[PDB]
């Protein structure tokens, strides 16, 4: 449990699917 | 009824005193009578409980009284006790035998008992006072008759471990009595308190007892946090006058948790580091040492945090006792991420919590740690960043700022990089590269030195409890 | 511990007390009085007095000069009781300054530090350049980072040249006391 | 490069080849590292049964 | 005054015994040598 | 029983595809009343307690499920118990005519191994518990104490035991001699990997389930698409590119598998993008994967984003070693990532020292550091060394 | 007695090096003497090898020695003939040619060929049909 699930991630959830925005938009 | 309560109890008392009588008539051995005072504390606090007080009673009957005629009346005054007909001169446990304590040669002060009855009678009283939890003129009373009777015995090899314990009941009852109810007169109490320890413990550095000293340096390294006076600590651990052979485990983790929060204000942990993780390892796990266990690992979250170093994640969850460590986490939490919101309101809730154990001084310190640690983290991330690609992650004032904030980072050879403001990007000089350079060689001999420490105690510690199996003789 | 001791004069000469051990920057005292008052909330956050070497010393190792430098220059309080403790502490400053610019750059233009050590004229920058011996090139101030003679104290860790032979003496000497 | 077969390095930016396979040494981590797993198993043994 | 002397001859007689056998187990081991390889 | 606990803990968290909230909670109303155990529909309020998105309607309004009461009740438990209180009494009235007559082992020996399969059934655990240590006397063979680990298997999936289950799975496997019987080695490449994915293992069980033969059907415990799932999940970790291609892909046990069940997205989607190291279709199938994988599976949901950050770090490292130095904006442009995110991304593995990576924001341009330096083998050295005699300090000085 | 209490601490620190250096001075120095003096126990002719046959009343027991034939000598003094039974293999002294100790009993298969196998593997579950 180093540097993992002490903190867990909180991140990557709504962020990842957001990627897809620019990249159907700006191509 | 009441009769046959008194005999039952002041018997099992003089079956164990009788067993340290005989062991310290008979040339020196300082080792028989401790292994038997272990117990005793354990096995008198809940004896006191049963039999009420009439086991103490008839015990003063039994030997003379030098001292002592009015010690017990007082300590059963307080209590509004009823006449029992319990006066001295009817149950006689001596009726002339010699380890009865003979009378009639004890009557004709032909022969001196005093030394091994007086001394363990001091014993005896502080036991049932922290039973039933008694202060006020209580506590003053004791202390005074106490102090005069040490500086008339001479304080023999055997007699310096009978006071010994003494000095801890003697702290704790005016620690105890000040945070009770403050007052003019438990000021000026004190006064006279710090004159009777270095009093004491000049006498003691004669003997060079191991277990006396060893109580002593941890009251009064604990009543110098109390008065407020580094002076008067950093003198007195110049000396090092601390046996490490003979000395309790319990006594051991006391004194190197002392030097953890003395080295905490000189802004130097590299010691201040290995004295709180070697208290954990000398203080048992029981559930006594639990009180110990749970002080000393809030501190060694506090040191790791101001030294601009996340500690071992993991020692939260794995331990039992991270409901009290939930306060440090969100601490730790706010200095890694960098957010300067969230660290004012992260002391802000838990502020009331933090008086108690004197924590939150050093918890105002972190906020430029917030700072200190944020830099090391961007610097691993990139190694040539620009001036005002900082600001735009830790939301900082200006240019200038982070500027000269990193030039202090590399005061103490933290960062270890320099800034170029005419390029307009900061260049770590750390290239790694440490294995052609003689560093590790100086850490590689100290574990030659530290694997051979342990070699030489090895032979002391496993060949002395065969000294007296081959003297004694055997089928 | 003594309750009733009221007083402006009570709380203005410790303040400057605590000023006098930056002065000449000593660590042991400083760090430690802090815990060791009656009230560890109200007087050393709503008094000015207790607060305000505790601003300076924080502020101070932060690295941040632009915000700690106003309360030695405009502040309120530093005009009468204050001022006598206002140049050393500018001192220790410009003094820690001096030794950062050496590391952390190799040559800096005067315009720039004009502005970091608070000076009114570029003639004054170059005033201590010449009492601390700094190197000068055209419209700018080179520093070679010079150091002293070996470091420190504590012989034969850390100080002298050539101690890769008191590594070999570690090894032999330890080697022998395993057969004692 | 990752299949191993070859150990480089290339060079996107300006379109060039660097150094980068270099060998190992023994009886330094790998010899190691195996005696600490087998040392960490042994000492449990000891202070089990030594009470 | 008397007895108080005899305890520090008897500092010097643990002593004797104490040196005698530091130097006598670092010459058990010469004759370990003569003894393992002569028989 | 049929697959232990799956259903019921499929309605804990489901973050997309709500459907299969419906069918979810047809089944745990299902099997449970079809089978004769009796407390486990009790349990489905306490399983939920102190969780986000719960299907239990009592004090609670937020259940965004289709069918919201798993609530126990009299109606079901009543019609239970007169099913398992029957059959009781005819088992123990032939059973305890066998222990008067005391005749052979195998009749003792076979009393209880019904007993402990109808023990389960009934929803006794302690109670079946009590029933192995009277079948372990009856014991004949070697196989008999077999079936007895198999019980402790079989009940300790409920609640998912690591500690007396995992220990007791490995004493039976060994004995006095282990050999290659197909009741012990076969179970041990199967119960045993089970335990890996609660305590975070990703090394040993990759040498488990990844390979092995091509069946392992246990058929009530887990089916051959539910192992073949997590071969992928394990395989990842340990397993280089070159066994990727080997004992992954081209691998004849999951080629079957995908011409089948296309919808895993897992064993197929990823190992292709993977090993291609193309970041551009590398990134739409993570999102795939752990919405219809790692969240719906007991064993995984539990990681999930923990078992994402393995994976990203894969394909980021592999793209290092390509080359040297390149511009931000041309990666950006090239695998279709985007510069905001491109920042975050490599934000929680550099500072960790996870991946060694030098970017000049000046230029827009990232490096490549040394991988592996003779000083960063020593270092991990010294909490390994200082770690040892850090037990031998502290034990050597308890006893004395 | 100011001096005395200055010193009062070598009363034990050195006696227990002398105790401590003892028996650590004695393990070496048992190992010179016992050296030393095998030579009386190399020098010795040793014992032969024979097996317990019958006893009598006379307290001489029957030694089968297996080259050789059967011997009839003097049982040990330190034990007796009640715990001595048939097929016995204990010790011949060459010199005296007397009992000295006890060393195994005779192996289960005896004669040619003996075939002895208590608690097999088969079992029912082992057979199918």
């Amino acid at each position: 449990e180093n540097w993992d699930d002490v903190e867990v991630d909180d991140d990557f959830t709504n962020e990842l699917k957001a990627e897809l925005d620019r990249y159907k938009r700006e191509n | 009824l009441h009769h046959s309560e008194k005999k039952y109890a002041e018997e099992d008392q003089v079956q164990e005193l009788l067993k340290v009588l005989n062991e310290i008539s008979k040339t020196t051995l300082t080792l028989d009578p401790r292994y038997i005072w272990r117990s005793l504390k354990d096995l008198s606090s809940l004896r006191n409980q049963e039999l009420l007080n009439a086991e103490t009673l008839c015990f003063t009957v039994n030997v003379l009284y030098p001292d002592s005629s009015s010690f017990k009346k007082n300590l059963l005054k307080f209590i509004t006790s009823n006449h029992k007909s319990s006066v001295p001169g009817s149950a006689e446990l001596r009726n002339s035998y010699p380890a009865s304590f003979y009378s009639v040669n004890t009557e004709k002060k032909t022969i001196e008992v005093t030394a091994e009855i007086n001394c363990f009678m001091h014993l005896l009283v502080q036991l049932f006072l922290w039973d039933s939890k008694e202060l006020e003129q209580l506590v003053e009373f004791n202390r005074k008759v106490v102090i005069p009777n040490l500086l008339c015995y001479y304080n023999l090899r055997s007699l310096n471990l009978i006071n010994a314990k003494l000095w801890f009941y003697i702290y704790l009852s005016h620690e105890t009595l000040a945070r009770s109810s403050e007052e003019i007169n438990s000021d000026n109490q004190n006064i006279i308190l710090r004159s009777t320890m270095m009093k004491f413990l000049k006498i003691a550095s004669l003997k060079h007892d191991n277990e006396t000293k060893a109580m002593l340096i941890n009251l009064i390294l604990r009543d110098f946090l109390n008065n407020g006076e580094v002076d008067s600590a950093s003198d007195f651990i110049s000396k090092l006058e601390y046996p490490h052979t003979d000395v309790s485990s319990s006594l051991e983790a006391r004194y190197f948790f002392y030097l953890s929060k003395i080295n905490a204000i000189q802004l130097d942990y590299s010691t201040a580091n290995e004295y709180i993780i070697a208290a954990i390892r000398k203080a048992p796990h029981n559930s006594k040492s639990l009180g110990f266990l749970q002080q000393s690992n809030k501190l060694h979250c506090c040191i790791q945090l101001l030294m601009g170093d996340i500690p071992e994640l993991s020692f939260f969850h794995q331990s039992n006792m991270q409901k009290s460590l939930l306060p440090y986490y969100h601490l730790t939490k706010a200095v890694k991420l960098g957010d300067l919101k969230k660290f004012t309101s992260t002391i802000t809730k838990y502020k009331q919590l933090l008086l108690k154990d004197d924590t939150y001084q050093l918890c105002v310190r972190l906020r430029s740690n917030v700072i200190k640690t944020g830099i090391r983290i961007i610097s691993l991330t990139y190694k040539k960043i620009s001036l005002r690609d900082i600001c735009l992650k830790l939301n900082l004032d200006s240019e200038q700022t982070v500027e000269y904030m990193v030039s202090r980072a590399i005061r103490d050879g933290v960062i270890e990089a320099k800034i170029n403001h005419e390029d307009g990007f900061i260049e770590t000089t750390e290239l790694l590269n440490i294995y052609d350079s003689e560093d590790p060689q100086q850490v590689f001999d100290e574990r030659i030195k530290f694997a051979n420490q342990l070699h030489d105690e090895y032979l002391v510690s496993m060949r002395y409890p065969e000294d007296k199996k081959t003297q004694q003789n055997e089928k | 511990n003594h309750k009733l001791s009221e007083s402006d004069k009570k709380s203005k000469l410790i303040s400057l007390y605590l000023l006098n051990l930056l002065s000449q920057n000593n660590t042991t005292k400083f760090h430690s009085e802090l815990q060791y008052l009656d009230k560890h909330i109200k007087n050393l956050e709503d008094d000015s007095l207790l607060s305000y070497p505790i601003k300076l010393d924080r502020w101070l190792m932060e690295g941040s000069y632009q915000k700690a430098w106003d309360l030695l220059q405009s502040g309120s309080q530093n005009i009468s009781e204050f001022d006598s403790f206002t140049d050393i502490l500018k001192s220790a400053i410009r003094d820690e300054i001096a030794k950062n610019t050496e590391l952390s750059y190799d040559f800096l233009p005067l315009s720039n530090i004009k502005a970091l050590l608070f000076f009114n004229n570029e003639k004054e920058t170059e005033k201590f350049a010449l009492e601390r011996n700094w190197p000068i090139v055209n419209s700018k101030v080179y520093f070679n980072n010079q150091s002293k003679e070996k470091a420190d104290y504590e012989d034969e860790m850390m100080h002298e040249e050539d101690q890769k032979t008191n590594i070999i003496e570690k090894a032999m000497d330890y080697a022998i006391s395993i057969e004692n | 490069i990752l299949d191993k077969i070859f150990y480089g390095v290339l060079d996107q930016g300006n379109g060039w080849l660097y150094v980068y396979e270099t060998p190992n040494q023994d009886a330094t981590y790998d010899s190691a590292l195996e005696l600490v797993g087998q040392l960490n198993k042994v000492v449990d043994q000891l202070f089990e049964k030594a009470s | 005054y008397f007895k108080l002397k005899k305890l520090e001859k008897e500092y010097e007689l643990l002593t004797l015994q104490e040196d005698y056998i530091k130097d006598e187990q670092r010459h058990l081991k010469r004759e370990l040598k003569r003894a393992q390889e002569e028989v | 029983n049929y697959e232990v606990s799956e259903k019921a803990f499929l309605l804990t968290q489901s973050k997309v595809s709500i459907e299969q909230r419906k069918e979810a909670a047809e089944f745990v109303l299902a099997k449970i009343k079809e089978e004769e155990m009796a407390p486990y529909y009790k349990y489905l309020c306490e399983e939920y307690l102190v969780n986000n998105g719960q299907s239990d309607l009592e004090h609670d309004e937020k259940s965004d499920s289709l069918n919201e009461w798993i609530k126990f009740d009299q109606e079901l438990y009543n019609e239970l118990c007169k099913k398992n209180e029957s059959k009781i009494k005819e088992l123990n009235e032939k059973i305890q005519k066998l222990e008067e007559d005391d005749e052979g082992e195998l009749e003792q020996a076979q009393a209880w191994i019904n007993l402990g399969e109808y023990y389960a059934q009934i929803g006794d655990k302690d109670n079946a518990e009590k029933t192995l240590g009277k079948s372990l006397s009856k014991a004949i063979s070697t196989g008999a104490k077999i079936d007895v680990m198999l019980t402790i298997a079989r009940l300790g999936f409920f609640y998912n035991d690591q500690l007396y289950v995992k220990e007791k799975l490995e004493a039976v496997n060994s004995m006095i001699e282990k050999g290659g019987d197909w009741e012990r080695r076969n179970r041990y490449k199967t119960y045993y990997g089970i335990h890996c994915l609660a305590v975070r293992n990703f090394k040993e069980a990759a040498k488990l389930l990844v390979d092995s033969l091509a069946t392992f059907t246990s058929i009530e415990l887990t089916s051959y698409e539910s192992i073949a799932t997590y071969a992928s999940v394990t395989g990842l970790f340990t397993l280089e590119r070159t066994d990727l291609k080997s004992k992954v892909i081209d691998s004849p046990e999951l080629l079957s598998l995908i011409s089948t069940t296309a919808a895993l997205q897992s064993i197929s989607s990823l190992t292709i993008s993977l090993y291609a190291s193309d970041y551009a279709s590398y990134f739409p199938y993570l999102l795939e994967t752990y919405a219809n994988v790692l969240i719906p599976c007991k064993y995984l949901n539990r990681h999930a984003d923990f078992f994402v950050r393995e994976m990203r770090r894969k394909v980021y490292a592999q793209l290092l070693e390509s080359y040297k130095t390149l511009s931000l904006k041309s990666m950006a442009s090239a695998f279709g990532v985007s510069v905001a995110f491109l920042d975050n991304d490599l934000g929680k593995f550099i500072p960790n020292k996870q991946l060694n990576c030098v970017i000049d924001r000046v230029n827009g341009i990232v490096e490549t550091n040394r991988p592996d330096n003779k000083n960063a083998q020593y270092h991990l050295l010294v909490k390994q060394g200082d770690g040892l005699l850090t037990k031998l300090q502290k034990y050597g000085a308890a006893v004395r | 007695e100011q001096k005395i209490q200055e010193t009062e601490l070598k009363i034990r620190s050195k006696t227990e090096n002398v105790r401590r250096l003892e028996a650590q001075r004695n393990a070496l120095n048992d190992k010179v003497r016992f050296i030393k003096d095998e030579l009386r126990l190399l020098q010795e002719p040793g014992s032969y090898v024979g097996e317990v046959i019958k006893i009598v009343s006379d307290k001489k027991v029957l030694v089968k020695v297996q080259p050789e034939g059967k011997y009839i000598v003097d049982v040990a003094k330190d034990i007796n003939v009640k715990d001595l039974k048939a097929s016995q293999r204990v010790c011949l002294r060459s010199d005296s040619y007397m009992l000295h100790k006890v060393l195994e009993n005779k192996a289960d298969p005896l004669v040619s060929l003996m075939m002895v196998e208590k608690v097999p593997d088969s079992t029912y579950d082992m057979v199918g049909g």
